[PDB]
């Protein structure tokens, strides 16, 4: 109650409309930070849900998957990460996302991406950003934020999610619900291949991955990981795909990436998955025209 | 107990496409 109150309808109502103050931020920062630590670091969610890919600042973008989708709270939804850098605009971004997080924090989640670290987001984008538009004070406090996010979602006992994929040292989900917050994400280990690994169609097991960090992982490593675990889905997100959604491995995996034309390098879709109550999942594909 | 199913494999249109203006 330090920091007085803030009025969230006015907020969601002022990022809508595309100016918060220092203090504004702050407090989104600190409650929604207060939420993420009074729920598990491994989500457990029920359908029906919308399912969303990487969205790096492209703030008008988010604004059209919430509109094609469903704004808050007429639809459920689960972020898979990657709310911040490259884009012009990771503030509004990041702070209608917590906004609804703080307002709907039964019905609307977010799992924590690669670049939200400040190892990374540092060099890509937000701290810059954050220094030019207000101060360094509040990229720390949106550090000690994103250092309390869940890591991943299973969605009614079958389908699992997190931003990355899978990891050679995962061989019980107790391991991911050990992992203590706050943290940054490390160089190695079980929380940076779930932020960090990828699917490959050429190798057979494990294979370093390029980016220098964490893995890839072959197609009988995803069909041996359900059949363990009694999963039929992996959900998860990081490369962007030319439809904004991708299958792998007979459908077993899918990857998701919701930021059309993607930092304007890429053609892409962007794309969020639609489950059901039953688990029927289905794909809402947004296109920008030229 | 539910189950994964896409819905192209129930005779139903796998995607929706929102083709909008930039
Ligand atoms: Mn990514
Ligand atoms: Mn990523």
């Amino acid at each position: 109650g330090h920091m007085g109150s803030l009025n969230l309808d006015s907020i969601i109502g002022r990022l809508l409309e595309v100016q918060l103050t220092e203090n504004e931020i702050r407090g989104l920062c600190l409650k929604s930070r207060e939420i993420f630590l009074s729920q598990p670091i491994l989500l457990e969610l029920e359908a029906p849900l919308k399912i969303c890919g990487d969205i790096h600042g492209q703030y008008y973008d988010l604004l059209r998957l919430f509109e094609y989708g469903g704004f808050p709270p007429e639809s459920n939804y689960l972020f898979l990460g990657d709310y911040v850098d490259r884009g012009k605009q990771s503030l509004e971004t990041i702070c209608l996302l917590l906004a609804y997080k703080i307002k709907y924090p039964e019905n609307f989640f977010l799992l924590r991406g690669n670049h939200e670290c400040a190892s990374i987001n540092r060099i890509y984008g937000f701290y810059d950003e954050c220094k030019r538009r207000y101060n360094i004070k509040l990229w720390k406090t949106f550090t000690d934020c994103f250092n309390c996010l869940p890591i991943a979602a299973i969605v009614d006992e079958k389908i699992f999610c997190c931003h990355g994929g899978l990891s050679p040292d995962l061989q019980s989900m107790e391991q991911i619900r050990r992992i203590m917050r706050p943290t940054d994400v490390p160089d190695q280990g079980l929380l940076c291949d779930l932020l960090w690994s990828d699917p490959d169609k050429d190798v057979q097991g494990w294979g370093e991955n390029d980016r220098g960090v964490s893995f890839t992982f072959g197609a009988e490593v995803v069909a041996k990981f359900l059949h363990k675990h009694d999963l039929d889905l992996i959900c998860r997100a990081h490369q962007v795909v030319e439809d904004g959604y991708e299958f792998f491995a007979k459908r077993q995996l899918v990857t998701l990436f919701s930021a059309p034309n993607y930092c304007g390098e890429f053609d892409n879709a962007g794309a969020m998955m639609s489950v059901d109550e039953t688990l029927m999942c289905s794909f809402q594909i947004l296109k920008p025209a030229d | 107990k539910k189950r994964v199913v896409f819905a192209d494999s129930k005779g139903l249109s796998l995607t929706a496409i929102h083709v909008f203006s930039d």
